């Protein structure tokens, strides 16, 4: 995961188009 | 002493002296104020800033 604008994609793989959007919107 | 008095006396039956203040405040407050948000939103290429 990263930290600054923390992000790991496995966590929301537990959970792409929306998902990551949303995710993404920063 | 009596006509010195009076000579005083006159000088001080003076009337009380009013003045006419004006005082006046100007205010005057400009402003521009400007915020742009640059939006690119794609979600098929999960591409969105």
């Amino acid at each position: 995961s990263g930290y600054g604008k923390d992000g790991n994609i496995g966590i929301k793989d537990e959970d792409p188009f929306v998902d990551l959007g949303a995710k993404d919107a920063t | 002493r009596l006509d010195e008095l009076r000579r005083i006396v006159s000088q001080l039956d003076i009337p009380v002296r009013q003045v006419m203040i004006e005082a006046r405040i100007v205010e005057a407050n400009v402003g521009y104020d400007k915020s742009l948000g640059v939006r690119w939103g794609g979600a098929y290429h999960k591409g969105n800033w």
